[PDB]
């Protein structure tokens, strides 16, 4: 799985572009995450986004990495 | 990887007010958003406040808003709880804790990433 530590630098990359749309997945190859703000929480200012209950996450799985 | 170690907790008169400390090794403290929790016996820790790493905003638990003030100096590496009317319903463990989340809120202990020893507030009525 994506690490907590890989899906916080994510969030922290991508801040400003955060939406109620479901970003592209955070790696080009292997496992990651996509992030989006839950629908009814789109009205919250974004420094109000609570972790747990206003960003949701999913695993995205990408071709292998190359080794 | 950071590491936290909480000081300033004692005993302390009921009414009466009380600065903790919790000091980071490194020179990444600032990258991280800081919370700080409390543990009594036989229960989890549970959520004081916190502090983001973008923008210094704050936010505060129920039992705290209004009575504790939660700062950070980066350049001293170190976020402070300032706590006011203290009541023996406060006596427990503090403890900081780092989260690499640099924005919003976040009151859960599962979802911090570092965590320091902890420092003992007693209140007496």
């Amino acid at each position: 799985e994506p690490s907590d530590k890989h899906i916080k630098e994510y969030l922290n990359k991508i801040q400003n572009s955060l939406s109620t749309e479901w970003s592209p997945c955070s790696v080009t190859c292997g496992n990651g995450i996509q992030v989006r703000i839950k629908p009814g929480s789109a009205n919250k200012p974004k420094d109000e986004l609570d972790y747990a209950n206003d960003i949701e996450k999913k695993i995205c799985k990408m071709e292998k990495c190359s080794s | 990887q950071v590491q936290l170690q909480e000081s300033g907790g004692g005993l302390v008169q009921a009414g009466g007010s009380l600065r903790l400390s919790c000091a980071a090794s490194g020179r990444t403290f600032s990258s991280y958003s800081m919370g700080w929790f409390r543990q009594v016996p036989g229960k989890e820790r549970e959520f004081v406040a916190r502090i983001t790493s973008s923008g210094g905003n704050t936010d505060y638990a129920d039992s705290a808003k209004g009575r504790f003030t939660i700062s950070r100096d980066n350049a001293k590496n170190t976020v402070y709880l300032q706590m006011s009317t203290l009541k023996p319903e406060d006596t427990a463990v503090y403890y900081c804790a780092a989260d690499l989340w640099q924005y919003g809120r976040n009151s859960r202990a599962a979802d911090y990433d570092y965590w320091g020893q902890g420092t003992q507030v007693t209140v007496s009525s």
